[PDB]
């Protein structure tokens, strides 16, 4: 009935919780891959809801991690906007997390259907708050108009940060993970 | 197919014997050698000469 | 100093140590910088050939620690019939040659990787994309590699034509290193020459190329008409 339903949403609110927490950290990545994987850092630009690589990827003052994922075609993109400056010292080994301001995803391949429509973008402006904040991700539908995940009835909700919003940012922390430790 | 199997393990056999019959060749001169060795006037010298051998 | 000696002290540091044998902390910094250009680039046959040459690279250090547990393992036997000087130095022998033979065989493969690096890049066509920094300093990390893995196996010969190809990319030309070796290895030919008792076009060919790339290696690294140019002005002629 509509308790499981309720605890389901908390489970998902806590899973994209955790993994933005985890996501917070790569700015480890900015004074620093897995195959089929480009990583590139940058600042955010334009309307703030894109991130513009460096052309000095190596710059202190980066504070945009941009991630392609690629297959056999680009399948998968996400965005890190981080909140506050880096540490000045060069050695990513010391330096520390900082809350996301926003995350932005685009899934292009391996499209995921909700209710049989495709959320081609997700864009999260407020990962690193109260882990409750589906009015903070918006959605871009095709069959890409904007929905607000708060708006959308609860499956669908549940199912929407469980088949495509976790499971992405979850890819995507692996993936920077990945690249972190290979290179730190 | 039998007879083959009995015969191919005769050459599996025959080859394991013919490098025993040389490690024994060997084992033979060593204690031809060691019986050298074994004399107490023969010198710790010419000892290291035989016990490279 | 001049602003230009400083500059130049500095940048001969960096070249040096661009020319570096591997080790790990170069590896991670080179698979950085050249992901970086696989960022930018986003073309699925650089990838290709970044994924080939990064196989090869994977092969020389595997080799290296290979090299390093082969030789304790050796060191760790008990060796009770080595009481002969020519034991020892047999020993020695058995060691080097497997040693030796075995970063043949590494050599080999990382060669097949970087020849198949170069022919993905190959399969870059457009020249508005060969032209770009992405393309050129990928294609001088496998030169490089390739170069690299030769002369340590004193295969000097071999190292002149890509080294002939690694200067004539994108200021490559001025790399004190890449002039050091040619004339290291054109001074090699040149020995063959003499000791063959082969013909004076080569014996002269490679004469030429030597000290042209040994002027080359000191005017960059000490600057045009200072003592050690002029040094070798004079011996040159």
């Amino acid at each position: 009935s509509g308790k499981s339903m309720a605890d389901t949403e908390k489970e998902l609110d806590d899973n994209i919780s955790e993994v933005n927490k985890r996501l917070r950290l790569h700015t480890v990545l900015f004074k620093m891959l897995p195959h089929k994987t480009v990583l590139y850092k940058g600042k955010p630009s334009a309307d703030g809801e894109r991130c513009e690589a460096a052309d000095k990827q190596e710059a202190q003052d980066n504070t945009c991690l941009h991630l392609e994922v690629f297959d056999f075609a680009k399948f998968k993109k996400m965005e890190l906007f981080f909140e506050g400056s880096n540490n000045a010292d060069p050695d990513p080994r010391k330096e520390q997390p900082r809350n996301l301001t926003k995350i932005r995803t685009y899934i292009y391949q391996n499209n995921f259907l909700l209710e049989d429509k495709v959320i081609s973008v997700i864009a999260d402006v407020a990962p690193n708050g109260e882990p409750a904040h589906n009015d903070k991700i918006e959605l871009f539908y095709q069959h890409v108009g904007k929905y607000i995940l708060s708006n959308v009835e609860n499956p669908i909700r549940n199912n929407f940060k469980k088949q495509f919003y976790f499971k992405n940012l979850d890819y995507f922390d692996k993936l920077f993970t990945k690249i972190f430790d290979y290179n730190d | 197919q039998a007879e083959r199997n009995t015969e191919d393990g005769m050459s599996l056999i025959q080859t394991t014997e013919g490098f025993l019959q040389e490690s024994n060749d060997i084992i033979q001169r060593i204690r031809t050698l060691a019986i050298q060795s074994s004399n107490g006037i023969y010198t710790e010298e010419d000892r290291q000469m035989i016990q490279v051998e | 100093l001049t602003e230009d000696q400083k500059k130049k002290k500095k940048e001969i540091m960096e070249q040096e140590s661009l020319w570096k044998n591997p080790d790990f902390k170069g590896y991670n910094k080179t698979f950085q910088e050249l992901h970086q250009l696989s960022k930018t680039f986003a073309n699925n046959q650089f990838r290709l050939a970044l994924s080939n040459y990064q196989s090869g690279v994977n092969t020389i250090m595997k080799n290296r620690d290979w090299v390093e547990q082969y030789r304790k393992e050796e060191a760790e036997k008990k060796r009770l019939d080595e009481k002969w000087y020519w034991q020892k130095v047999d020993r020695k022998a058995r060691e080097e040659r497997v040693v030796y033979r075995e970063k043949m065989k590494a050599k080999q493969d990382a060669l097949n990787y970087f020849s198949k690096a170069i022919n993905h890049l190959d399969e870059i066509k457009n020249p508005d994309l060969r032209e770009r920094p992405e393309f050129k300093r990928l294609l001088s990390d496998v030169y490089r590699s390739w170069i690299m893995a030769e002369y340590d196996l004193q295969n000097l010969p071999q190292t002149i034509p890509i080294l002939e190809l690694y200067i004539e990319i994108d200021d490559n030309e001025k790399e004190y290193p890449a002039h050091k070796y040619l004339a290291s290895a054109y001074s090699f030919e040149e020995n063959m020459i003499k000791k063959t008792k082969g013909p004076d076009d080569m014996l002269f060919k490679y004469r030429y190329k030597k000290n042209v790339h040994l002027l080359r290696a000191t005017e960059l690294k000490y600057g045009k008409d200072s003592p050690e140019y002029k040094h070798i002005v004079n011996v040159i002629n």
